[PDB]
């Protein structure tokens, strides 16, 4: 029970770029057989993951010169030294030498680029949804960048907490943006109720909040 | 050649027994130092490995979980079990089988199974189109109340592809939802039908929304 942290959780690197994942263990991982069993695995989206470091330094197969494993005893560190396409992904440090078998909480390498503020696109519940008997309302906070946001939404002028519903996508392939859904999960009978429904949108971008709202008398 | 393919039930009852095969080639369990062991990850969260066994037949399992695991081997035709018994929804996850190569660490993964331990039952989507409310147009498509995962979602039958944001599945109660967002210039629609195209393999279930303007209603 050796409790693996990594550092940071998302690392934002340019391509060409220095790249330094920290990871650090409740313990000393040295094995009884004197060999410090640390790991470094590579884990591309929709793939299972692929190892890259073994015993702290020595680098696996097709694993190119650019990476290097360090550290001893406590503190252990991989350095990625010229960033590529293909070196993105979630990298976990492992640790093979107590029983039970720890892995790290993951670092997920990502590209950094300019910053840009949400889109945020508000639907009302549909007709073919009223008719059936639900009324989920729909939130779309497009394209952005820093990765983290926050959405708060106001019922008339009231803010729910609960019976919201949020989603997230990787990074865009071309423009290297986040997007975001939240949908606020309503019966028809509380929806039939109030009138003002509002998806207020929280990012580093501005520092006013991004309202976007619709009235019920209309649709 | 090295490969490592793992079969499983995919889908199964709270409180029934999962029984998972890792079989494979490019080695042998009969060779000296060889292991084969088990790891889980849980629909997109960190790593946790479960249990594995030596070519001795020494068997190590995880202390959280020990009682309920059961692994064996079959050195004559190259498999290897895996046992876990009265399985809940918290072991919804990717089982993945990999080679331990003499030294305490995995080198070679597999495919990775993906089990889910649900009550529910076999349930097609309801898609709902998002058009917006009463320059560019932002679209929505609400798949909701599905079972089980995956759907498919598609714009104009796949002639759509650009500002196209599909989000990954949240599970709603029982049942899955998904939404993807779809932005177009102004003068693409209205005026050329967007339709939104949805494929649930299990339910056989294929489905065309056209989303068309919001009409006005007032009961």
């Amino acid at each position: 029970d050796v409790l693996m942290t990594q550092t940071p959780l998302s690392l934002p690197v340019s391509l060409g770029d220095q790249a330094s994942i920290s990871c650090r263990s409740s313990q000393s991982i040295v094995h009884s057989n004197g060999n410090t069993y640390l790991e470094w695995y590579l884990q591309k989206p929709g793939q299972s993951p692929k190892l890259l470091i073994y015993k702290v330094s020595n680098r696996f197969s097709g694993v190119p010169d650019r990476f290097s494993g360090s550290g001893s005893g406590t503190d252990f560190t991989l350095k990625i030294s010229r960033v590529e396409a293909e070196d993105l992904g979630v990298y976990y440090c492992f640790q093979g030498s107590h029983v039970p078998w720890t892995f790290g909480g993951g670092t997920k390498l990502e590209i950094k680029r300019a910053d840009a503020a949400p889109t945020v696109s508000i639907f009302p519940p549909s007709s073919e949804q009223l008719t059936s008997g639900g009324a989920s309302v729909v939130c779309f906070l497009n394209n952005f960048y820093p990765k983290d946001i926050n959405v708060k939404w106001k019922i008339d002028g009231s803010e729910r907490q609960n019976g919201v519903l949020n989603s997230w996508t990787d990074q865009d392939s071309k423009d290297s943006t986040y997007s975001m859904s939240s949908t606020l999960t309503l019966t028809k009978d509380e929806y039939e109720r109030h009138n003002s429904y509002t998806c207020e949108a929280t990012h580093k971008t501005s520092t006013s909040p991004i309202v976007k709202s619709f009235n019920r008398n209309e649709c | 050649q090295v490969t490592l393919k793992e079969s499983g039930p995919g889908i199964l009852q709270p409180s029934q027994t999962l029984s998972l095969t890792c079989s494979f080639s490019g080695f042998s369990l009969s060779t000296y130092g060889i292991g084969v062991g088990w790891i889980r990850q849980p629909s997109g969260k960190g790593l946790e490995w479960l249990a594995h066994i030596w070519w001795n037949d020494n068997k190590y399992y995880n202390i959280a979980l020990r009682s309920r695991l059961t692994i064996s081997k079959d050195t004559s035709n190259n498999q290897v079990f895996l046992k876990i018994a009265s399985v809940d929804t918290a072991d919804t996850a990717t089982y993945y089988c990999a080679r331990i190569p003499d030294d305490h660490y995995f080198d070679y993964w597999g495919q990775g199974t993906t089990l889910t331990v649900s009550s529910a039952k076999t349930t097609a989507p309801s898609v709902y189109p998002l058009a917006p409310v009463c320059s560019s147009v932002t679209l929505g498509c609400l798949v909701k109340g599905y079972f089980p995962e995956p759907v498919t979602l598609t714009w104009n039958s796949g002639s759509l592809s650009s500002g196209v944001h599909t989000f990954p599945a949240v599970l709603q109660s029982d049942l899955y939802t998904l939404s993807s967002s779809v932005t177009v210039t102004s003068s693409t629609w209205p005026s050329q039908s967007i339709t939104c195209n949805v494929a649930h393999p299990a339910s056989s279930t294929k489905v065309d929304k056209k989303i068309e303007p919001r009409g006005p209603t007032i009961k």
